[PDB]
RNA sequence: GCUUGUGACGGCCCGUGAAAAUCCACAGGAAGGAAUAGUUUUCAUGCCAGGUCGUACUGAGGUCUCCAAG
RNA sequence: GAUGGGGAAGCUCCGUUUCAAAGGCCUGAUUUUAUGCAGGCCACCAUCGAAAGGGAAUCCGGUUAAGAUUCCGGAACCUGGAUAUGGAUUCUUCACGGUAACGUAACUGAAUGUGGAGACGUCGGCGCGAGCCCUGGGAGGAGUUAUCUUUUCUUCUUAAC
């Protein structure tokens, strides 16, 4: 599951959440991956898959809204966007999601 | 504890029709019929009071210069810098999303 | 009505032919919470609006009245 | 990968130049002194050179080619940076943080740029960054 | 003039780039003007106090010789207290006294 | 406190809230602009003009309306 | 409610954009068998209907036997039109600063396309402002008082722009 893959990475690893510092992560190159829920808007979906092409990193759509993407980072607010700065003690990376 | 006679011809209370009471330099108190309140004006795109455009009636827009009725940039007097700043956005990907989509029809053609 | 704060410019001012009269106004009023002094208004009918001149100080009131156009219709008060 | 280098195209999104392009000439990934934040140092261009048909013919042809310049200092979070790629080797060492904040070095700086970006317009080369970014 | 208008009471406009540093002298009727295209030009100003006579002013002498580095001219002036000489100061890591 | 004006909110609706004259603004890029006053005046100052008709008073089971002391 | 149409023996009724040729603007070396006018742009519809709806701009003091936002004195503003000067338009040809929201004495902008104001339901509490009311000190006047009362009453104002 990927519920298991992301909380151990942010009990473990460096990360990022929402718009702003996920567009600074990828203008430094420090982003390797990054999450974009379903419900975010049509313009920020497009800037971000822009800006990812741009900096060549790797692109997961999260299949679910916003709430579903703050409960798999564990957290009780509503997050659009995350970034893997830092990958944890899994293997994220080279999996298919 | 002086009481106030309207000054113009209508007796009504209509919209047109308020009244300030106003102490004059007689010592007496006197109406003063209130201009009908400016608007803001609003983005065009957005629904907003846009930033740095002058407040008045519609008409007293042609006595007062053109820095008091537009900011700097391209949609200045008409939209928000938000709306400018969204669709700057969005001109730019709607054109290059038509680069890419004469890409993949090369491509078809070529296939066939 | 205008307020000029600017001495020259009244002079300008009465200079322009087609002003035909002046008015010096002379006030009795008091600073900050201390003493009483004597303030002047030099005022002209403009072209337009009326420009008008507070001068706090007494001598150059004294110097300006002097430095007008003996031509002028100067008025007191 | 640090896409925003001294070569790449960007879009201005703020700022009385909101819609017009640019270039970065020289970035700077973590602020100064003055502005602490991660900037751009760019050289855009302001008035377009308009079209010119067969019928315009030896002094409209001169007004049309005509481009005027543009330098400022500006946020990332004011630019779109672009895929696309302009040379920049004749104005690098033009424009630099000495060359802002201390008249008239910005004068020099845009009459080199202004050169620069003419003599590039003529000879018709790099065609997409002289058209209005129609929005 | 603090006394005449709002406005500048004399407008001019010959100097080639950025006129960077103003300033009066002290105790003489003189003033300079040190622009970016190393070239100090220096002003006689007569005012008249007591009189409603409106101040003369009348251009004396282009300084020249001064080296331009990058685009880059004379940075300051600053006028001796008491007699009529400039010091200059330009991008040519040097600053200059003028004398009479 | 009473009268009135204004600002930000919050309810009440699938009830989504007159029209036009008039005025301003943006996009657009046609055209124009120099060597005995180049082009442009939404900058400042200066000049002239503004017709007809109503206009008095009253207006208190019995037409409408405004001001409102202790 | 005319016009176009259509009824009606008719007085006149139906109808309001309808199968109306409903008109107002631009381009040009003068239009090549020689001085006869060519090409293009736009596509809804007269008008009346509000002294309480929308609407450019005026206040104060004064003045009569009876007129006042109208008259007088003072001080204003709006609209339209010619034009005159200073300033700008930079080394000559439509200005620049600020990261940015935006700022500025200006800083040309045709056809055509668009946006804002005009321009908008009703209530509730809360904030702020003006007028009225209550009040302390003080600068004047009128009153009552044998008694008590620094008492009661009144004046102390500030318009458009």
């Amino acid at each position: 599951s990927i519920n298991q893959k992301l909380a151990l990475v942010i009990k473990s690893g460096k990360y990022t959440l929402g718009y702003k510092s996920t567009v600074k992560s990828l203008r430094q190159g420090k982003s390797k991956l990054i999450i974009i829920a379903a419900n975010t808007p049509v313009l920020r979906k497009s800037e971000l898959e822009y800006y990812a092409m741009l900096s060549k990193t790797k692109v997961y759509y999260f299949q679910g809204g916003n709430n579903e993407l703050g409960t798999a980072v564990g957290k009780l607010f509503r997050v659009g966007v995350v970034s893997i700065l830092e990958a944890g003690d899994s293997d994220i990376l080279t999996t298919l999601a | 504890a002086q009481r106030v006679t309207f000054r113009r011809r209508n007796p009504y209370n209509t919209r047109s029709n308020k009244i300030k009471v106003v102490k004059t330099p007689g010592g007496i108190l006197r109406a003063q019929h209130v201009k009908k309140l400016a608007t803001r004006p609003k983005c065009g795109d957005c629904g907003s009071a846009l930033q740095g455009i002058s407040t008045l009636r519609p008409r007293q827009y042609a006595t007062v210069s053109k820095t008091h009725k537009t900011v700097s940039r391209a949609y200045g007097g008409s939209r928000c810098a938000n709306c400018v700043k969204e669709r700057i956005i969005r001109a730019f990907l709607i054109e290059e999303q038509k680069i890419v989509k004469k890409v993949v029809k090369e491509q078809t053609e070529a296939a066939k | 009505a205008r307020e000029i704060t600017d001495i020259k410019q009244f002079l300008e001012l009465t200079r322009r032919a087609d002003v035909k009269t002046a008015t010096v106004k002379i006030n009795k009023k008091l600073n900050k919470a201390g003493k009483p002094f004597r303030q002047t208004k030099f005022k002209v009918r403009g072209s337009s609006s009326l420009y008008t001149l507070v001068i706090n100080d007494a001598g150059k009131a004294k110097k300006l009245i002097q430095s007008l156009p003996p031509t002028l219709k100067v008025n007191r008060l | 990968a640090k896409f925003l280098k001294a070569g790449k195209v960007a879009v201005v999104v703020r700022g009385r130049y909101a819609g017009k392009k640019v270039v970065i000439v020289k970035p700077h990934d973590e602020g100064s002194k003055s502005h602490p934040f991660g900037h751009a140092l760019v050289a855009g261009i302001e008035r377009y050179p308009l079209k010119v048909t067969k019928k315009h013919g030896a002094k409209k042809v001169a007004k049309r080619t005509k481009i005027k310049p543009f330098i400022k200092v500006v946020n990332y979070n004011h630019l779109l940076p672009t895929r696309y790629t302009l040379d920049v080797e004749a104005f690098k060492s033009v424009v630099s943080t000495e060359t802002f904040e201390q008249p008239s070095q910005r004068e020099e700086a845009k009459k080199v740029v202004k050169k620069a970006f003419e003599e590039r317009h003529q000879a018709g080369k790099n065609q997409w960054f002289f058209s209005k970014l129609r929005f | 003039d603090l006394d005449l208008a709002s406005t500048p009471y004399k407008t001019l406009r010959y100097h080639e780039k950025a006129v960077r540093s103003v300033n009066f002298h002290k105790k003489l009727p003189l003033f300079s003007s040190a622009a970016d295209d190393g070239t100090i030009h220096v002003f006689h100003a007569t005012v008249y106090d007591d009189m409603m006579k409106n101040p003369m002013i009348v251009p004396l002498k282009k300084l020249t010789g001064h080296k331009v580095i990058n685009s880059l001219g004379v940075l300051d002036a600053i006028w001796h207290p008491r007699e009529a000489w400039l010091f200059s100061a330009g991008a040519d890591n040097t600053a200059r006294l003028w004398t009479t």
